[PDB]
């Protein structure tokens, strides 16, 4: 299968550069277009421009001109797009894709990479806090989880290490205190939970915060 | 450049009905007896989905719902049984001309029959007010349709200062949405008051739905 998988998220300082990989599996490397693609917090998509791994040609788009450098390793299968002196306003999702190359195939990008989340900001990366939220001191009960003032993007929550998936509200983070804050909610039946455990599971790779939180009746 | 204007930019439509986005190109996009209109699919947090390719052809693996026409400068994207799944924004795509150019995208919502939110107001958790803050956080689950207005009293006055939002995505499952409220204090600010209370005004009920606690 057409796999194509880029490099995790990134935190960079303004004025820096930020060089994102796009490595390919299933296909011949040589003999297909890399497209590379934006997309702002909220907005739409923007094309960057094209390389061919088979000679090295590239496009660029004109508003990209002088800050996108295409790149490619046959030697590995991998695409690069290097990005220089980046602005606050360059944090985007950077995609990588595969265009169709046969007649009648209208050069539709049909295979896209996860995308690359870019941050620009001299802000530290922060560990978050992480609460219980327990009902107040029905058929049905509901739980929370809070994530607050973590910096950069992501973080993953689960409960009950994912085994617990169904009944579950996690909402995108807002911007609190010039840092992240969510939150999760998970419903169960009344009968279920003050009587069995119920945890949510906290990671924020940045920071390297690995924490569980037992959700605990309030006194 | 070719510029591609979507319509509508926004667009609902009710289970298994027929959903229609247009495309017009500023500039033909069809090149000799080819055509280079594409369309994808993105839902949120993840990367765009091809759909249909050279303006008419159904790309593998994506459902015969999924359909388009038109030439020249004009398209169309057709969806018939629109699907709790559909829930997604579309675009459509020029890859005649470099620079290559998308479309601004159309936001399809799935109607579904109207939901109360199911409330619930959560005190500061301890391990925050030995840290010195004080969360309140009000959960308002499984609603619809998505306009819904938060209230947040204090001691019966109304409080707008220190309150923020946070919205989900239309469930690809049942159609609905969820909202988080917090309203966030100092620990001093949190204990010089009692009542604290997350009013939801929404469409289902004249009254607004009230959960309310009593520091103590």
């Amino acid at each position: 299968p057409v796999q194509l998988q880029q490099s995790g998220p990134e935190l960079v300082k303004p004025g820096a550069s930020v060089r994102i990989s796009c490595k390919a599996s299933g296909y011949t490397f040589t003999r297909y277009n890399i497209h590379w693609v934006k997309q702002r917090p909220g907005q739409g998509l923007e094309w960057i421009g094209w390389i061919y791994p088979g000679d090295g040609n590239t496009f660029y788009n004109e508003k990209f001109k002088g800050k996108a450098t295409l790149t490619a390793d046959k030697s590995s299968s991998t695409a690069y797009m290097q990005l220089s002196s980046l602005t606050s306003e360059d944090s985007a999702v950077y995609f990588c894709t595969r265009s169709y190359s046969e007649s009648g195939q209208g050069h539709a990008m049909d295979y896209w990479g996860q995308g690359t989340s870019v941050t620009v900001s001299s802000a530290k990366t922060t560990a978050p806090s992480v609460y219980p939220l327990a009902p107040v001191c029905g058929s049905s009960v509901t739980l929370g989880c809070l994530v607050k003032g973590y910096f950069p993007e992501p973080v993953t929550l689960t409960w009950n290490s994912g085994s617990l998936s169904s009944g579950v509200h996690t909402f995108p983070a807002v911007l609190q205190s010039d840092l992240y804050t969510l939150s999760s909610s998970v419903t169960v039946t009344s009968s279920t939970w003050p009587s069995q455990s119920i945890t949510c599971n906290v990671a924020h790779p940045a920071s390297s915060t690995k924490v569980d939180k037992k959700i605990e009746p309030r006194g | 450049d070719i510029v591609l204007t979507q319509s509508p930019g926004s667009l609902a439509m009710s289970l298994g009905q027929r959903a229609t986005i247009s495309c017009k190109a500023s500039q033909s996009v069809d090149y000799d007896g080819d055509s280079y209109m594409n369309w994808y699919q993105q839902k949120p947090g993840q990367p765009p989905k091809l759909l249909i390719f050279a303006a008419s052809n159904l790309e593998s693996g994506i459902p015969a719902r999924f359909s388009g026409s038109g030439s020249g400068t004009d398209f169309t994207l057709n969806i018939h049984p629109v699907e709790e799944e559909d829930a997604a924004t579309y675009y459509c795509q020029q890859s005649n001309e470099d620079p290559y150019t998308f479309g601004g995208g159309t936001k399809l919502e799935i109607k579904r029959a109207d939901a109360a939110p199911t409330v619930s107001i959560f005190p500061p958790s301890s391990e925050q007010l030995t840290s010195g803050g004080a969360s309140v956080v009000c959960f308002l689950n499984n609603f619809y349709p998505k306009d819904i207005n938060v209230k947040w009293k204090i001691d019966g006055s109304e409080r707008q200062n220190g309150v923020l939002n946070s919205w989900t995505d239309q469930d690809s499952k049942d159609s609905t949405y969820s909202m988080s409220s917090t309203l966030t204090l100092t620990k001093d600010e949190y204990e010089r008051h009692n009542s604290y209370t997350c009013e939801a005004t929404h469409k289902t009920s004249t009254s607004p739905i009230v959960k309310s606690f009593n520091r103590n």
